[PDB]
RNA sequence: AUAAGGUGGGGUUAGUGA
């Protein structure tokens, strides 16, 4: 399968999540430090399409 | 004794705990190739386990630490069940392989024997069943404390 | 031995004044010259700029639809900004500007306990006929020089660095006195330069009073 | 074989540090060594800070 | 601890006064 872009994620704290938008991207102008998450990319490992 | 269903969230938040701690083992093994042998099969058994984030595995980390502390026979069994995930049984196994003949004076009579294996589970079984109890209120409230 | 005094404070201009201490014995001009001077410098109560809210701005290194500036030059003239405050601890000013032309210091919302000392002072040139900046001025006291990074939360809240220091440049000069029937005294001499933030005779009643405190510590 | 890329600006500022190369125009190099505050520099008869 | 990582080419830095 494809690889996904959204905010959903497995198992981060809500910390991290506070500075995405919807799309699970960082707004424009949110300052942030090192080891935060830019862009959330998830990879459907397990995806059928059968 | 604790309830049911403190029973059940305290012990979801103790495997995500031991799933937690688990993830800073030593070393594992792997390749070079496995991985690239990797993301283009279906593996089957999904062994990774998920856990919490670093603020309550670190807190929590801190709520057994801060009870747990008095006993390290206690705490050790706390991480053989969490932490590897193994049984009662199998450490029923590995604990009374070296329980050591300690003496231990029974109802039969004077006898020199390790406590049998039919005695280490019951062994086991009151330990950890006092345990959660004892760290549960402590929890509770400290997610609570938190709020 | 003697004791020095207060003489005059020679209001020479609105920025700056000198200050004049009398008698003094050997050393103790050059003594108190090199302290005061050091003290002056060191740590008087600030009321810098601390943060300003601009509003459609989501951050610093971008512009603004009718000015000529850039949000960073806006930002740094405002570090610039002299103000004084009395009844507080910290404030927050407004301003509120359209129409063509410079945006001065007087466009301020003004109160009753905080007051602008330079009213020329520009900040940026509207350019449109019909585009306005309306900013929100956080100010606090302060003593000393804090950079941005070394403090401790929505995204339009922009910061700046603070410059507590409402003195600029400190000289003094000793010479003799030319006491009554008597040599080897002398007239102290200082020329402070203050923006305007700070009257003389209180900045140096504070220093000494600071430098009580620091030889309180032991005797 | 790639669905989408997402490019990303990161704006540092930089101020200066005790280690920085800071050098005039004739080969005088130099690295800066230490920040000293105000009231230890030399300063003329008039008062003015080097 | 999921940021990892071979091969070429180019550019730069640091290496005396007799």
């Amino acid at each position: 399968g494809p690889e996904e872009i959204t905010a959903d994620i497995p198992n981060v704290g809500e910390a991290a999540l506070s500075k995405l938008d919807e799309s699970g991207i960082v707004y424009i102008g949110a300052e942030v430090t090192g080891g935060d998450i830019l862009v959330g990319k998830v990879t459907p490992k397990g995806e059928t399409q059968l | 004794n604790l309830t049911k269903e403190q029973h059940e969230w305290l012990n979801g938040w103790l495997e995500l705990w031991g799933a937690w701690v688990y993830s800073g083992r030593l070393e594992k093994r792997m390749s070079s190739v496995i991985a690239k042998f990797m993301e283009s099969v279906e593996p089957g058994r999904v062994m990774t386990r998920p856990m919490c984030n670093d603020d309550d595995g670190m807190l929590i980390s801190q709520v057994v630490d801060s009870v747990m502390y008095i006993d390290k026979k206690a705490f050790g069994i706390l991480l053989s069940y969490y932490a590897h995930g193994s049984s009662k049984h199998a450490i029923a196994s590995y604990y009374h392989r070296v329980a050591r003949p300690r003496k231990m004076l029974c109802r039969g009579g004077g006898r020199i024997q390790k406590p049998s294996l039919a005695t280490c589970r019951r062994e086991v079984d009151e330990i950890l069943n006092a345990s959660l109890f004892m760290i549960y209120p402590v929890l509770d409230s400290a997610f609570k404390n938190r709020k | 031995f003697l004791k020095p005094r207060l003489v005059d404070i020679e209001q020479v201009s609105s920025t700056h004044a000198k200050v004049t201490l009398e008698p003094l014995e050997r050393g103790f001009g050059h003594t108190l010259g090199n302290a005061l001077r050091r003290i002056l410098l060191s740590s008087m109560p600030g009321c810098a700029v601390t943060e300003v809210e601009i509003d459609g701005v989501l951050h610093e290194y971008s512009t603004k639809e009718g000015v000529q500036e850039d949000i960073l030059e806006i930002l740094l003239n405002l570090k610039g900004l002299a103000v004084r405050v009395q009844g507080k601890d910290e404030v927050i000013l407004t301003l509120n500007k359209s129409g063509i032309g410079p945006v001065t210091a007087a466009d301020i919302t003004h109160d009753g306990d905080v007051e602008i000392v330079k009213p020329q002072h520009v900040i940026c040139h509207l350019t449109d006929e019909n585009a306005s900046i309306s900013m929100r001025i956080k100010v606090q006291r302060g003593r000393g020089y804090v950079p941005a990074s070394t403090r401790i939360r929505p995204i339009g809240r922009l910061l700046v660095d603070a410059c507590y220091s409402p003195v600029e440049r400190i000289a003094y000069n000793v010479e003799a006195a030319r006491v009554e029937q008597r040599t080897d005294l002398d007239k102290l001499v200082i020329e402070m330069e203050t923006n305007g933030t700070i009257d003389p005779e209180e900045a140096i009643r504070r220093a000494a009073t600071i430098l009580a405190e620091q030889l309180e510590a032991f005797v | 074989g790639v669905l989408k890329i997402v490019k990303v600006y990161l704006a540092v500022k930089r101020r200066i540090q005790p280690g920085d190369k800071m050098a005039g125009r004739h080969g005088n190099k130099g690295v800066i060594s230490k920040i000293n505050p105000i009231e230890d520099m030399p300063y003329d008869e008039n008062g003015t800070p080097v």
